[PDB]
């Protein structure tokens, strides 16, 4: 269980790494080591597991 | 937000998912068989004069026949080659931007995965002022055909398998509806693919060329 | 009827599977047998049930 | 105006049918007669009948 | 500056509208000269003017 | 570092910029140089700018 | 609610987009693709059927050069027979499983999607007993178009086409690191796109023994 304020920040924040790696993608820019693809993926996997952890704590 | 969540989630994934869609293979096989139709069209062509040199030859030597078959093979040698050109400036073109790879010889087929090229083709139902022209093309090179050649048993054949390959009428899909047809073969294709088709078509039309002089010495 | 922490359960695996199973659809690295559509098809299948059945509860 | 029970019913459903509609278009698998651009395009034209009508009453 | 109501009339109308114009644009029949893009294109401009003009009141 | 008064003036104009650029990338145009993938790629990028300004304010 | 209206729209806008996404044909590209390599195949395997009986009657009425290049053209005809016949194996291998719609006469091409019939010819980052077969094959084949046909000056060009077209070495990845050759080729690929490639290389064959014949009566 992680706190709300990180959880809206990472979902926040991974959303718009995946959109800007959706972007890297379909324009192929990367600057370094990025290279759009690694940054989709660890994009995708960040909310992902924001996803995953927040559907064990059922408070309402 | 309690099935709201959901849905931003269902934007967040289709946004996602308007991202490179073929993969790391697939136009890899591509931009191959790309390559392959360039080689074979090259090597039709080179061949293709030798065989309206020894066309025009026999047709020197004895006229009748021979020298019908020279006019008709003259006729479609000139709208073919019309229609070879513009296709060959539809295919520079499609490939404009992206600069082809020295050393080597390959342009980059890892880049190549998006049709922005040939977006200019048509305003999304309808073909545009480029893309009319295009189908202007096609119907002004299957009426030539059948103008030239024309009237004769011996090219029945080809004109029917000329007028099989270039169906300008609409075609059903996966599930049966119908769409245009530089709709169905070019509208958000890899540019690498629609370089490939448009290279397809060319050797089509070498390979009509081909037959008709075969069957003009035939 | 689909419980609380078995509602709660989909509405957050549906989301993680459909997730990373978008990942491989737009990356197609696969793993093993699960080729990407089989997951992305598990996921809007299940998204598309949990959709479903929740519409049965008026509650205001 | 029409009833609360099928506003949301109509919705929840439409918005599910619209997701399977596009897991059957990215899977190529069909069943019967439906073929995904059926049921995509009941799926829209059950949504586009939501955001017709609930243009009538600001109510909060 | 428009009055609320009239927003949100032209919201509901403006997504419906360019709803049922992606419904042709995925199935290709056009009645008239309707063509879809047509009700596209005007239905995606009338809400970029709301958004537009929708982003200019400090309200809270 | 925020304030509320510019933040739905981010979120219309965002709103604003995507929906115009989904409309030339789904209606096809010619404008100037975009053409789509051109404006679209303003437009995911300017969406990713909101969610990355998205979660600055996590009030209850 | 600003951004939310905007994303309760464009949530099936993008419904929309995707399905004039995945709609398409662009795997489907093959199938045309494979139609005309194959409409290829059936052609030159007939004009060069024409052209060794014709090469065959010169060498039976003209014996020699014509005997020699007759004797050549045959085993190069052996062995490309050997390598097509082959290489169709492989393709109703890579085919195996999909059968034809019936009443249109073309494949469920937006059905044949993954290379999922030929996974018995890789095992990890290696080979199986049947892919180095394969290796085995093309090598074969390479080694006796290169020993049938000797050290003439007019067939070095074909000799060097066919180790430029029939490569079978290591090539580098776009990340650049070595790859075999059948990982690099096939693995992964559709089954159409398989056959597609296979055809390219009975069209390649075809081709090969096109120019070692119209150049052996022309010698």
């Amino acid at each position: 269980l992680l706190s709300k304020k990180v959880m809206n920040f990472a979902y926040g924040m991974g959303a718009a790494v995946v959109i800007v790696g959706a972007l890297f993608k379909i324009t192929h820019f990367e600057i370094g080591p990025l290279t759009g693809t690694v940054m989709l993926s660890i994009g995708l996997l960040t909310e992902a597991l924001i996803f995953a952890l927040s559907a064990f704590e059922p408070v309402e | 937000t309690p099935r709201q969540k959901m849905i931003n989630l269902m934007y967040l994934v289709f946004i996602a998912m308007l991202a490179m869609n073929v993969s790391k293979e697939v136009i890899s096989a591509f931009g191959l068989m790309n390559e392959k139709f360039e080689a074979a069209n090259t090597s039709s062509v080179t061949t293709n004069e030798s065989l309206l040199t020894s066309l025009d030859q026999k047709a020197a030597e004895a006229k009748g026949e021979f020298a019908k078959a020279a006019e008709t093979a003259h006729k479609v040698q000139a709208a073919s080659k019309e229609f070879y050109d513009y296709i060959g400036t539809l295919k520079t073109q499609a490939v404009k931007g992206f600069e082809v790879d020295k050393e080597t010889g390959k342009m980059p087929y890892e880049a190549m995965d998006r049709g922005d090229n040939i977006d200019d083709w048509f305003t999304g139902d309808g073909y545009t002022k480029k893309g009319n022209e295009i189908i202007a093309k096609i119907e002004k090179y299957k009426s030539d055909i059948k103008a030239a050649l024309g009237t004769d048993k011996k090219y029945a054949g080809i004109i029917s398998e000329v007028e099989k390959k270039f169906d300008v009428s609409d075609v059903k899909n996966k599930e049966g509806i119908k769409e245009k047809y530089l709709a169905y073969h070019f509208k958000g294709f890899p540019a690498i693919a629609s370089a490939a088709k448009l290279s397809a078509w060319q050797n089509d039309v070498k390979k009509t060329e081909a037959d008709v002089y075969n069957s003009a010495l035939g």
